[PDB]
């Protein structure tokens, strides 16, 4: 990328997230996140790091959603509650009038080239959509096809995803729409997405089917203690066997470890996270 | 003049979903609301879970903070289960925990504050922002700020790497559990850390902490406002021995001019203008109770409002440096009389008025980055390569148990109560929550609410100085609510 090139706009939308999938993204090693912001895209708005506020902030995307009306993208972090007419998630203030995170969605959902649900919350729904949750936390393309609209979504799940695979579906994406134009492009990106709208890149290898410790397993040789790191760690509760992502290789954090290493895999890419999931230390 | 209502939402450059409303009059603010927007209810979701599990869930209030609720988890886990964690483990934990620190300041200064007194470039998110946005910094020093924003961005990632190394990874870690460390720090790995460390203690020591004191030296109206009820809290943190009596951060209250020993019996969170149900007022966090009622008339935040003895308190930094009142840095020393005039030894000889103040909160955090170099200098001398970090034990049918931490935002604690082997009650009582509350029963302010008060709005058009008090406080309103 450079400086003065061609890089599409972006806003990012918070409903029920814990901010760990922008950190997770601030992460990215190559490109960097400066990178990224400054050669890649054009983040217009996200509440974490933008220099505007409030009603002028809101204005600022709404002036930005309308001169690229069908061509702007939007990411979703957290979950949408639909409880209470949406008052579990109330993202802004315009025109004395509270706006929802129901409202958000609806009112730019059907205007982005594309949403892209970043990490599980917004994917699939996630902790806040857990037993004993009461907010109606709803999934992106759940409450998208709920409400009757089409624009497409792309999954890019995790709790948190690695940012390889946030910036490496941008890249994806970016690239498949250089080659064939908006909509010829993302039918290229849905062509590799897997039956949970994840792209096979990166979530169609099996992490059990690939992992160092495989042979332990088969051996039935398995730690007893967390810091026993020969054995394999499926009686502590390995969700491994049942996971796709491909942690096993690009690791997290520069490389400096992963979640089977260090511990246990959560299966923190899946559709079930975390219900289907736990007890996390227990087969 | 007379009176201008200002509603701000949302905040920007803090984390979660923030409201501010303000009533201006004759160019000061005279009253002040904070409403968190945003709900999950972690502390029901928790119910009827193996209570092992907690120490994940939690995390997931916060990815910003995720070890601190981590570390107050296990405490509280280790508590229920009688889980002797091993010297070893105990120190292990203080190298995941403090290089978050680390992190976390250094994203809140360079992140999210410092575009409060610095021009970014000209592209977003950098722009639009307030025409008159009063940035007063000359073109090289403004440049310096770009620039350490800039080099902060590989710093705060190379301080996520350090955690990972025993940590698993991060955002939310793997690496702590009921018992300890999953992972035995190895003599590479260590190596690894420090050569981590060592970069960016050279980055806090040579940009941060003098960039804080340059930056506010031109600012210095900016310690004359943001008092509020010049009242802190802390609740312990880092454990130095295997005692649980000594810490790096020693607990304490103060208000009203005098420093009190803390007991966390005298905790209470009301619910007044909070949206919960009224029948779940007044509970201290060992009976406490979260039933959602986002109808209830009066109300605005799904903040609860904790009150310490009837008071209400700040937590964070500066809560922590007044209540211990450490060394001050040497470069702090040398810029507070070069810059300032000031001569200063510890923390409090900057006095009570500037040091709860808008830029005394960041300086408080500078200076604590600084501090924490010393304390993880010392967890790396401390720490035995090859020696267990963890044991296993069985799950409890019955138990309870409170973990006391302090996030890098402040005061945190989670009780937990099991009851046939599963979580029967878990309670959340952070950082943010001290902070970013609403009115309690009694109608007295939250923190924030309080600072606020007096913080001088000269131009209604670009108010910008109601946010620059918010973002002091580095609010987390994710962790604020869970
Ligand atoms: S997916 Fe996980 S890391 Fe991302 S917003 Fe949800 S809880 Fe946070
Ligand atoms: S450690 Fe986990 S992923 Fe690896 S072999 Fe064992 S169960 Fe499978
Ligand atoms: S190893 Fe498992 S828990 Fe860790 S990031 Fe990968 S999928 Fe998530
Ligand atoms: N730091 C942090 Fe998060 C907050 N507030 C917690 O606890
Ligand atoms: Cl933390
Ligand atoms: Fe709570
Ligand atoms: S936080």
């Amino acid at each position: 990328g450079t400086l003065t090139g061609e890089r599409p706009p972006v806003f990012w939308l918070q409903g029920q997230g814990c901010t760990g999938c922008s950190v997770t993204l601030l992460n990215s090693v190559h490109p960097s996140i400066a990178d990224v912001l400054l050669k890649v895209i054009s983040l217009e708005f996200h509440p974490t790091v933008m220099a505007w506020e409030g009603e002028h902030a809101i204005e600022h995307m709404r002036k930005v959603a309308e001169k690229f009306k069908g061509k702007f993208f939007l990411v979703i972090e957290g979950s949408v509650p639909v409880e209470a007419d949406g008052k579990y998630c109330i993202i802004g203030e315009a025109n004395h009038h509270e706006i929802s995170m129901v409202d958000a969605l609806k009112e730019f959902g059907p205007n982005a080239a594309a949403v892209l649900a970043v990490g599980t919350c917004a994917a699939y729904g996630g902790i806040p959509a857990a037993e004993g949750s009461e907010t109606g936390a709803t999934a992106v393309s759940k409450f998208l096809g709920d409400n009757g609209i089409k624009t497409p979504v792309v999954n890019i799940p995790g709790c948190p995803p690695h940012p390889d695979w946030i910036v490496g579906t941008v890249v994806l994406a970016l690239d498949a729409i250089k080659k064939n134009g908006l909509e010829g492009g993302l039918a290229e990106v849905v062509k590799v997405l897997d039956s949970d709208g994840r792209p096979t890149p990166f979530f169609g290898r099996n992490i059990h089917e690939n992992c160092p410790y495989l042979d332990k397993y088969d051996e039935g040789v398995m730690s007893a203690t967390f810091t026993d790191k020969v054995g394999c760690r499926y009686d502590l509760g390995c969700k491994g066997p049942m996971t796709m992502a491909d942690c096993f290789e690009r690791k997290w954090n520069g490389g400096v470890n992963w979640c089977v290493q260090n511990a246990v895999c959560i299966g923190c890419v899946e559709p079930d996270f975390p219900d289907g999931k736990s007890p996390f230390y227990q087969a | 003049t007379g009176r201008t209502t200002i509603a701000i939402d949302p905040v920007t450059r803090i984390e979660g979903h923030l409201k501010a409303e303000v009533v201006v009059e004759n160019g000061k603010v005279v009253d002040a609301r904070l409403s968190g927007g945003m709900y999950r209810g972690f502390e029901t979701i928790l119910r009827g879970r193996d209570p092992r599990d907690a120490s994940q869930i939690v995390q997931r209030i916060c990815g910003v903070c995720p070890t601190a609720h981590s570390t107050a988890s296990v405490l509280a886990l280790d508590e229920a289960f009688g889980a002797k964690v091993p010297n070893n483990g105990r120190i292990t934990r203080n190298l995941i925990f403090g290089a978050n620190y680390l992190q976390s300041h250094i994203l809140h200064f360079y992140h999210l504050s410092a575009q409060d007194f610095v021009q970014g470039p000209d592209t977003a998110p950098f722009v639009p922002r307030f025409p008159k946005s009063d940035l007063r910094l000359s073109k090289e020093l403004n440049k310096a700020g770009v620039d350490q924003y800039i080099e902060a961005l590989e710093v705060r990632r190379i301080c996520h790497e350090m955690v990972a190394l025993f940590g698993g990874r991060m955002p939310h870690v793997q690496g702590q559990v009921v018992g300890g460390a999953t992972e035995i720090p190895t003599k590479e790995k260590l190596v690894e850390y420090a050569a981590r460390f060592k970069k960016v203690r050279d980055f806090v020591e040579q940009k941060y902490v003098p960039v804080v004191y340059t930056i506010g030296s031109k600012y210095k109206d900016m310690f004359k406002v943001g008092q509020g009820f010049k009242a802190a809290l802390c609740v312990g943190a880092f454990p130095l021995d295997n005692s649980g009596k000594k810490h790096l951060f020693m607990p304490g209250v103060y208000a009203k001019g005098k420093d009190m020993p803390f007991d966390p019996s005298k905790i209470k969170e009301y619910v007044k203008y909070s949206w919960f149900a009224e029948e779940t007022t007044g509970l201290n966090y060992k009976e406490g109770k979260t039933i959602p009622a986002p109808d209830k008339a009066g109300a605005y935040s799904f903040v609860k409002a904790p009150r310490y003895d009837g008071l209400s308190l700040e937590v964070g930094p500066l809560a922590r440096m007044w209540v211990n009142n450490p060394e001050l840095s040497p470069v702090g020393k040398k810029l507070l009389k070069d810059l300032f005039g000031i001569s200063a030894k510890k923390f409090r000889d900057l006095g009570e008025e500037a040091a709860f103040s808008l830029m005394g909160r960041h300086v408080a955090r500078a200076e604590e980055t600084y501090y924490m170099l010393g304390a993880i200098e010392g967890w790396l001398k401390e720490i035995k390569a090859g020696e267990d970090t963890v044991v296993m034990p069985a799950v409890p049918a019955s138990a309870e148990g409170t973990g006391f931490t302090e996030a890098p935002r402040g005061s945190l604690l989670h009780y937990v109560k099991v009851k046939d082997s599963k979580i029967d009650n878990y309670q959340i009582v952070s950082a943010s929550l001290w902070n970013c509350n609403p009115r309690d029963d009694m109608g007295q302010r939250g923190a924030v609410e309080e600072a606020l008060i007096g913080i001088p709005v000269d131009d209604i058009q670009n108010p910008v100085n109601v946010a620059r008090l918010i973002r002091a406080f580095d609010p987390c309103l994710g962790c604020a609510v869970h």
